[PDB]
């Protein structure tokens, strides 16, 4: 849960590999594109609720 | 003598430097662990949520 600690963006899951004198993690994020815009409005009241 | 002397004088002088050398090593790997752990606590605390 805690961000960029492994991986970029929101992580899903990591996969390890071997190596000579160490390690290779490959990490798998997920990352939001091609966004818009739009009005907002923080609580709708309706019959005075 | 003057061989003698400047002998004495190189060793002692050598042997300083490899005692500051040694510390200023071991300072620079406390001051390295400090700084990894404030680049963790600003990474995390700061850009979403502990």
């Amino acid at each position: 849960k805690r961000v960029d600690f492994c991986g970029k963006g929101y992580h899903l899951m990591s996969f390890p590999q071997s190596a000579p004198h160490g390690v290779v993690f490959l990490h798998v994020t997920y990352v939001p594109a091609q966004e818009k815009n739009f009005t907002t409005a923080p609580a709708i009241c309706h019959d005075g609720k | 003598e003057a061989e003698v002397q400047i002998d004495r004088l190189i060793t002692g002088r050598l042997q300083s430097l490899q005692t500051y050398v040694t510390q200023q090593l071991i300072r620079a790997a406390e001051i390295r662990a400090s700084a990894n752990l404030a680049a963790t606590k600003m990474s995390e605390c700061v850009l979403g949520q502990s």
